[PDB]
Order: C-alpha cells, then structure tokens, then sequence
RNA sequence: UUAUUGGAGGUAGAGCACUGUUUGGACGAGGGGCCGUUACCGAAUUCAGACAAACUCCGAAUGCCAAUUAAUU
RNA sequence: CUGGGGCGGUCGCCUCCUAAAAGGUAACGGAGGCGCUCAAAGGUUCCCUCAGAAUGGUUGGAAAUCAUUCAUAGAGUGUAAAGGCAUAAGGGAGCUUGACUGCGAGACCUACAAGUCGAGCAGGGUCGAAAGACGGACUUAGUGAUCCGGUGGUUCCGCAUG
RNA sequence: CUGGUGACUAUAGCAAGGAGGUCACACCUGUUCCCAUGCCGAACACAGAAGUUAAGCUCCUUAGCGUCGAUGGUAGUCGAACUUACGUUCCGCUAGAGUAGAACGUUGCCAGG
RNA sequence: CGCGGGGUGGAGCAGCCUGGUAGCUCGUCGGGCUCAUAACCCGAAGGUCGUCGGUUCAAAUCCGGCCCCCGCAACCA
RNA sequence: GCGGGGUGGAGCAGCCUGGUAGCUCGUCGGGCUCAUAACCCGAAGGUCGUCGGUUCAAAUCCGGCCCCCGCAACCA
RNA sequence: UUCGGAUUGUAGUCUGCAACUCGACUACAUGAAGCUGGAAUCGCUAGUAAUCGUAGAUCAGCAUGCUACGGUGAAUACGUUC
RNA sequence: AAAAAUGG
C-alpha cells in the first residue's frame, strides 16, 4: 500500500524555506503565486502590515476564459500587473510560492514585468 | 524517457507453437518472422515451447497417474 | 494493454463486487514493479555486475539504475558507495507488458514449476517474487549468459491487505 | 592543500594571488580566474 | 561487593554531605527498613557487612533489598608521599547517605526478627539508624 | 546606593526526557537440554525505586548589564 | 617551573569541567585535541531528508542490494570538545572561482605588540528569472616578532651631471 | 462558510470515531508541446476533464498520549543574629516534582459564497 | 646547496664507456648420477633494466624532469 | 619513577606503515632400516598476555589490569 | 565427453525352503571419483613381458581369487666398476 | 682419494 504525496504539503514546505528568505515591504510588495491543478491565483502582500493591496485569479469573470493554463496564466499576471500600477505599485519581489519558476509560474511572471511591473 | 539509453524496444507476437496460441505484448527480441495480427499490421513472432495455456501446472492436466500405494503395487504384481 | 484492459474490465467488477467497495477508487491496482538484482560478487569483479546490468536490461527494456552501497561492512569487504546492484522500476504500459510477460511466457520456463510463493506477501499487499534464474526470460539466449543469477520482483500495489493483494494477483493470473 | 602556489595573470604577468594546493591532487599548475587590479578586469592566472 | 561495571571518569570530586536526603526516604519494597539518621560515607564493604549480618540472622527466610548504591570513586594518594603531582588512584567506592535515607528494607519475617536483623546491621554502619515500617 | 521596569545566563535545588550509573518485580522475539513448555531468556518491552564536576525535560536566591527612569548621596 | 633541589613531568595554541546561572578566575587539579585538510569538502541556484527497527524477497547470512510501514532525530555535520544546525549549517545535481581589488562607520578583546567581528561605499565579477547571495569552509585550534637574505613588481631615490 | 496568505511559546499537536463534494482542492486521463527521471511522465512539467469522494484536504466529537497549569506546602537562597554543630533562628525571595484545573486553537488582510 | 656514483629476474654482480642483442654466480622446477645423500653435468621458467618524458630505423645504453641511497664538500634570518 | 617486551610446544620475526600471522627446532602420519637415530614426503598446531576504545576492519593504533626485563632510587 | 560405470529408484530372471542382515544375472532410468598418480616400490631375458579371451576344482546358487588353455606378440642385454 | 652412528 504505497502511499501518496500531498503536493500542496511539499510544496509549503518548499514555500516556508522560499519566505524565510523573501518578504514583502509597503515599498516592495511581494507577489505571491499559488498554482492548483487547473486555476491559478495572485496576490501582492505587505509583509509588515499582512495585507494584501492587489489580487487576481484565472477564476475570476474578468479573467476566467477557454484557454491553457499557460494562457490564462499569462492573463492573470497583465491583470495584476495593471491593478498594481492602478494602486501605484511598480517594485515588487515574485514569491514562486514553492513552485518551480517554469510553465504557468514563469508565464505569470513575464506578464507581470511586459505589463510593467519591476522586479 | 530519455533518448538514447534504452534498448530497441517494439510489439511482437508470443506464439506458444504447442497449442498454436498467440497473444500480443512488448519484447526487444526482434524475431524476424512476421504474422498478421487481429489488427492489419504485423508484428514480429516470438516461438514459444511453453506457455500459461500448455503448462500441467496452470491447465491442471495430469500427465500421469498418481503412484500406487504399497498394498497395491503388492497385488498388482503378484496377481492376488 | 491486453492485461491492462483485463483489469479494467474484469479484475475491477470481480474485486469490487467480493470486497464491496463503496467506490471505484478504493479498487487496488498495481502501483508499480520494481527489478532488483543485488549482485554483491562485483566488489570482486565489476564485470559481473556490467554482465547483470546488460541482462537485466534486455529483460526489463529500460536502462537500470546501479545501486551502490549505503555503508561499509569489513566481512564482505564492502566499501561505501561500491555499486553492488541494479534495479528498474516500471510503471503504466511496460509494467503491465512485463507483469503478463512474466505470468505467462516466462514463469512457466522455471524448471520443475509449481507455482509462486502464496505468503509472500510483506504484510501491507505488496509481493515480492524471488527467481533464482535469469535464463527463465525469453529475451536472454543461454549461450551469452556467462553466469545464471536470479533477481527480485516487487509488485508494489495499492492494496492495504494480503487478501486483497492476493485477490488482484490471482485474477490476474498468478499461480499459488 | 599542502603546498603554496602563487597565481600570476597570464596577460600582463603579475602575481597576483596565493592560494594553496595538494600536489598529489593537482600536481599540474593550477588555472583560475582572478580580477587583475592592473588591468581591471577579470584575466586568467596560472600557478608560477 | 557492590560497584559499578564501569564509569564515565573514575577521578570526581567528593560529593556534598551537607543537606537531607534527596529520595528514598520511605519503604517502598518491603515491609520494615533501616533509616539513617546521620550523614556518612558508606563504603561497599559495610554494605556488604551490613548485609551479611542481616541474612544470616533472618536465615534465608525473608527478602533483603540494598536501596542504596556505591556509585561514587575515591581516590588515595600512594603512602608517604608529597603533596601536588596530579590526582591520586581509585580506592573504593561509596554511596553518600543524608538523614532520612532508607539503607536496607526486608520482608517476609516478623517484626521482631527484622527489628534484630536490622539492629545487627545496624552497628555494623558508620551512621545512626532507627527501625521504620512502611506508612499508611 | 536604593526603588521600579526590561534583559543575558543554567549555578543551588530538583528531575530522569538525553548520555552514563543502578535495585527489585512482571513478561519474554526467539531460539536451545525437554516433550511442545520448570536453564540462558543473554534481547526488547514494562512497573516501581535510586545516582552524576565534565547528565538536563526543568530551574531559583543572588550577582550582572541597562533605562530621555525617581529618591538620597 | 617545581609543596627544598636533583631525577621524572611540563613550556605555544584549541575545547570542556573545576568556575560559585554576566565576564574573568589558580594548583605538578579532572579529561581530550592542534602544528592540518578540501580545487571541493569553496560561491550560487534548484532539489532532497536521516539513523534504526519490523515484515516480505535469490545468490544474501544478524548485517550488502530491493519494497512497504513505523521511525523527531538517537543520523550527519573533514578533524577534539562544546555550542549550534532537520526552514538545515546535513545530502544530490548544474553552472562557476567572492578561497576578489581598494577599503571601512562602528564594536569586541586587550598592559604593549597583537587578536576578533563588522554594516556600508567604489571597481570589476559568479550564480540566479528576480529579490538577492558571495571578501572561503557550522563556529571556535592548524601558528612565530624584528634583523638579515632571496624572488617578482614599481608614473620613488640615485652623493658634480647622465 | 470556502479558499489564499500572515501573526501567535502545541491551550494550536497526535490518536480514535464520524460527515462532506456540479462551485472550488484533490485524486484522476494522457505524454503532442515547454520541461523531467543517475531507470521510471512515480516525481517535476505540460495538455485535459471520462470517473471518484476511496485517500489527501476541510469540518464535527473526545481528554487515551503530547501540550499548558495554579493555590497551598516543601527544597534552595540574599540579608541579619547565634554558632562550629554534615548547624540553629528570624525576615524577604521562592522552585522542581506533584495536585486541582485549562485545552481537540485564537486571530489580521484579500477574493469568492 | 655543489659535485660524483648507485637503482637490472627471488638474492648478489656485468652489459652503460662506444645504440641494436638483456649476460654471470647463487636460488626454484625437471632430467642424468648414486645403496641412497652431497657434489657434479644438462634442460626450463624466471627482471623488460627506479619512474615519466624527449631525439632516433633502433634506447638498460643517448638527453631532460622526477623518487630514493651513499661519499666528500658548502651553509652568520 | 622511566623505559622495553608478552605471538602454535621452545626460541625468534611480523607492529614502525591497519585488510597479508613467517622461520628454525619440536609434535603427528607415510616412507627408508632387522630395529633406533639421521634422512625424505605430507600434515596439524597461536581467538597474537587479558580487559575497554577508535575503525567498515585491530598482532598492528590508543587507554587500563597482569607478568617479565633493563635502568634509576641522589644531598644531608 | 557418445570416456568411466560406482551409487541409487523402478521392473524382472534363476538357484535354493528361504536372497532383509547376506547371492548372481537382465531391462529402463540416474551417471560419483577419476585428465596417468609424491616419497617410495615390484615383475620380467622369447613365444617371455604386455594384451585378448577360453575351461576346470570347490559348488543347489555365487569368482575381479586359484589352477590350466591357447590368439596377437614386443624392447633390450655394451658389459660386471657399482 | 666425500660422509654414512648405534644395538641389555
Ligand atoms: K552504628
Ligand atoms: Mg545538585
Ligand atoms: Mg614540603
Ligand atoms: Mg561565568
Ligand atoms: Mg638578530
Ligand atoms: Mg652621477
Ligand atoms: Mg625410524
Ligand atoms: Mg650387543
């Protein structure tokens, strides 16, 4: 009886090791990426205070749409790009969120910088 | 996989040639001789002595009685 | 994936049906198969081992991995990180090609066969099945083989029983 | 490590660093890159 | 002769002998116990001694249970010799008893002859002692 | 110097969670003399009870370092 | 030096205990290490988690290699001990050479000479998508003043001047 | 209420029993593509939506383990007095163990319901 | 530090001078010998010449680097 | 007090430098002799003084217990 | 090893009253050591050695022993110091 | 012209 792995468990353990080392100030907001098995979702976070100043997901109306992961991936960061840059934010830290920076991850972070933002 | 480290590896055909039984599955033997599948494409033959369905063992079969016991072998051979 | 559909088709509905299973997705299935050959004589001669390695190769169609010693023990003379075995794991389509392969054309090539070991279970259902000749296969040609040694199959399934282990290996095919 | 070594640029020839090294290990003479302040850039040097 | 198999150091400071006693203070295995009283030393050899008495008095009759232990090395320099020059050489052992310490319990005999069994012991022992029962 | 507040630290005591030391029970993974059952049970487990400068799950009194700190000096 | 001297032992450096919960603290008090090692056992990015036990399995046994489960650290951390490290400081892989140059607010230690830590700035780099990290190694031993001489460099001097 | 992401010495954990699924989270279906395995599409990565709450995950119950934990008393101890007694007395501080008991978390922000 | 020499079958010595070819004495194996034994005689196996390079059709031999041993001599941080 | 040593039945190597127990004599078996000795052929025989430690591995390296040898034990 | 045929299983034949201790022989099957033998040691000078079979006594049965028979059929002897 | 002891 072999057993299975919590991917979401291994994945915050990788992600606490990540944050022990990269945080989010009101200056330079962290941008935190979390990726399920069909959705993924996006948040901008001040560290100091803990609250969240931008926030996007491929299951929003706004977003949600008939395309790849990658694609909507790609949408979701120009969304949080331009909600950022409404809120005034241009220097951020990208938080991988425990992922791997590849595929959908990667694909969110480069919409992110083309939309504007600065890492 | 990766490319280039595993041996050739393609479909064939094991043909248990005692009961003339075939049935399809994957082997890098790469037997010349060809026979038509079900299906239009030919595969390679494996000839087989034995199989699942021509062994005693899985089909059950008894080659050969059993040995007798003592009293009857007694009998047998001195006719009472 | 003559095997493969068996159990799809077959294996499930008689498995579910004897162990009333609430859900599909508590039916076992062969998680994996993993080929062992501990081939400790390689601290003497390390052509043994590239000869099991090849062999076990041709058996199995993947290349194996060599595995070396964890710790260093005086009496065998063995010294930490000496590759002392092989192993293959094989998973999905090959699994299931060497899973029916091995019930059918190759067990019964075992001299004097009467069947597989029926308490061979770890205890969790999981089987481990010991051949004690490589010649048994039908991929390897006796006259290349310099040496016969034998290997360890571990059928690693997601039952969390014997009985259940047993069950899947027996409608399967396996002798007992 | 059980013997010095110096690395001189292989450009202009200063010596630039010591360093050490295990003959038995690196009985050749050792290459590396290092930052020649003379010439302001990163140049190869080698062990005299 | 009791001692340990072995010791981490077998050259430590002598132990603290001022205070009460740590533990042990109650029977807990048999029915009667020798108590102390006062504070000494106890070397393995009166332990032994002690011991001996108590047994051959009650005759085999009764279980005698030794609660304490001589954990602790001591050491003595080598006859007539200066002071300095490093630490001298394990010469015995000792467990350090405080007042209130049970020393010896015993059952399966009559009061009076643990009462005689343990007097015996007793004068055998560098420390005062008294008779004591288990409590309830 | 005292009062108040904060802090560093592992001593005295205590304890046995670790490393070692140690006393009585219970039971024995398993094999031997034994047919199944009357050694060793060396293992492991478990109950209770003890020991420690170079043991610590704990842990004082003091002393110490400070404070946009008050009183006396 | 020395519980008189000789003889024996010792002499510098690191760790622990004695040491009395800051720091410091002696004895010919109790215990051990050092006079190195590593071209990766360094930097960086990504990934990973042990020892041990039980149960199955061939050559294979109490221990080799394989599989499941339990296993919170009993493993490992080059090397003594102590303090740390399982968000690893432990393990694997890829790329690399910061095991840089000029320095240095400030601080520890301290009779002196020395010794220790150090943000940050400039130059030029490595790894990384980036944030960023990197001026050797989990930390603390692995070392020896001046004089003199050797070797390399040098927009320094050059006993009337060259 | 669900999810994401933080804060707090586990009072938060473990274990056992039970409930849940069109949203969502998973398992799950595959390997054409980017990417990957010292062998393995197991994992990582990607494409996807036939099936399932079986497991994860979430929620509910509890006090068996772990965690927390008084009051009172005791040990120790600053100071003083008396004392050489393995000490005494007075005052202040005051454990550890154990006992009663607490506890199957409490909360910030954001997006959905 | 300078100058010379030495390193060759299991042991002890040539062959290096002057390029080819690995010789000699012991030791082991087989045979003759003898009533055996020794001695003696004859067949074999035994180092590729301290190690790595270099010049030559050709290297134990000639030329360099390196590892040890010996003789004499040098040495005022 | 300081050194050195302890290995088949005896004597002596092996330790320095961990993975490998050697030689001579003695013992046993077969042979040769009328028999013994000598001699020839073949074999057995040491858990490396005894306890702990480091090591994957100890005759070997490190520390105790024992036994033997040598040197030292001086000034009044 | 298509050498060798020991050992073992099964099935039989014969003599004898009766083949377990403890006979010979046959069939099928199995298929051990053994690759020319250390020190040492023996026989033989011609129809000899070596090799191949044949017969007889004892005897119900039982021979690789003993005693006889023939077939093929060598090498060598310088010589007498040891 | 090598050496080859002893035997109540
Ligand atoms: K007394
Ligand atoms: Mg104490
Ligand atoms: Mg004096
Ligand atoms: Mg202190
Ligand atoms: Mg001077
Ligand atoms: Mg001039
Ligand atoms: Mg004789
Ligand atoms: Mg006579």
């Amino acid at each position: 009886m072999i057993s299975k792995i919590d991917k979401n468990k291994v994945r915050l353990k990788r992600h606490a090791r990540v944050r022990t080392n990269l945080s989010g100030t009101a200056e330079k907001p962290r941008l935190n990426v979390y990726r399920s098995n069909k959705h993924i979702y996006a948040q901008i976070i001040d560290d100091n205070k803990g609250v969240t100043l931008a926030q996007a997901s491929s299951k929003d109306s706004d977003i949600a749409t008939t395309a790849t992961k990658v694609e909507l991936a790609t949408k979701v960061g120009e969304a949080i790009a331009k909600k950022a840059a409404d809120k005034g934010i241009k220097e951020i830290v990208f938080d991988r969120g425990g992922y791997l920076y590849h595929g959908r991850v990667k694909a969110l972070a480069e919409a992110a910088r083309e939309s504007g933002l600065e890492f | 996989m990766k490319q280039g480290i595993h041996p050739e590896y393609h479909q064939v055909i094991f043909l248990d040639t005692t009961t003339n039984f075939k049935f399809l599955s994957g082997s890098t033997k790469t037997s010349s001789e060809m026979m038509e599948w079900e299906d239009g494409k030919e595969y390679p033959v494996i000839r087989l002595d034995i199989s699942s369905d021509s062994h005693p063992f899985y089909t059950g079969r008894q080659k050969f009685a059993a040995a007798d016991g003592r009293v009857e072998r007694f009998n047998k051979k001195f006719g009472l | 994936n003559r095997l493969k559909e068996k159990f799809n088709t077959e294996v499930t509905e008689n498995l579910m049906k004897k162990f009333n299973y609430s859900s599909v997705m508590e039916v076992p299935k062969i998680d994996k198969i993993v080929v062992n050959m501990g081939v400790g004589d390689a601290v003497q001669n390390s052509k043994v081992l590239d000869n099991a390695v090849e062999e076990l190769e041709l058996i199995t169609g993947q290349k194996p991995l060599v595995t070396k010693a964890k710790k260093s023990i005086a009496t065998f003379r063995l010294r930490e990180g000496m590759p002392i075995g092989a192993k293959v794991t094989l998973r999905g389509e090959r699994m299931y090609e060497f899973l029916d392969k091995l019930i059918s054309v190759s067990l019964p090539r075992v001299r004097d066969f009467q069947g597989v070991s029926k308490k061979a279970f770890d205890g969790r259902g999981n089987y481990t099945l010991g051949v004690k000749e490589q010649l048994i296969f039908p991929e390897i040609d006796y006259d290349k083989v310099s040496k016969v040694r034998g290997m360890d199959i571990v059928i690693v399934t997601t039952a969390n029983t014997d009985e259940e282990a047993r069950e899947l290996l027996a409608n399967f095919g396996m002798p007992f | 490590m059980r013997v010095n070594v110096t690395l001189a640029c292989t450009e202009c020839g200063d010596r630039n660093y010591i360093t050490t090294k295990n003959k038995r290990n690196n009985p050749e003479r050792i290459e590396m890159k290092k930052y020649c302040p003379r010439l302001n850039k990163y140049t190869l040097h080698r062990e005299t | 002769m009791l001692l340990p198999k072995r010791v981490k150091y077998r050259r430590q400071h002598r132990p603290k002998t001022t205070g009460r006693s740590k533990g042990g203070n109650y029977v807990t295995f048999g029915e009667f116990g020798l108590q102390a009283t006062t504070t000494s030393w106890i070397t393995s050899r009166q332990i032994e001694s002690a011991r001996i008495a108590m047994t051959r008095y009650m005759k085999r009759g009764g279980k005698v249970w030794i609660k304490i232990f001589p954990h602790t090395p001591y050491t003595k320099k080598p006859l007539e010799v200066r002071m300095g020059a490093g630490k001298g050489a394990v010469e015995g052992w000792i467990a350090v008893v405080k007042p209130g310490r049970i020393l010896f319990e015993v059952a399966g005999v009559s009061e009076e002859v643990a009462r005689e069994a343990l007097r015996l012991a007793s004068h055998k022992l560098p420390v005062k002692t008294k008779f004591v029962k288990r409590e309830e």
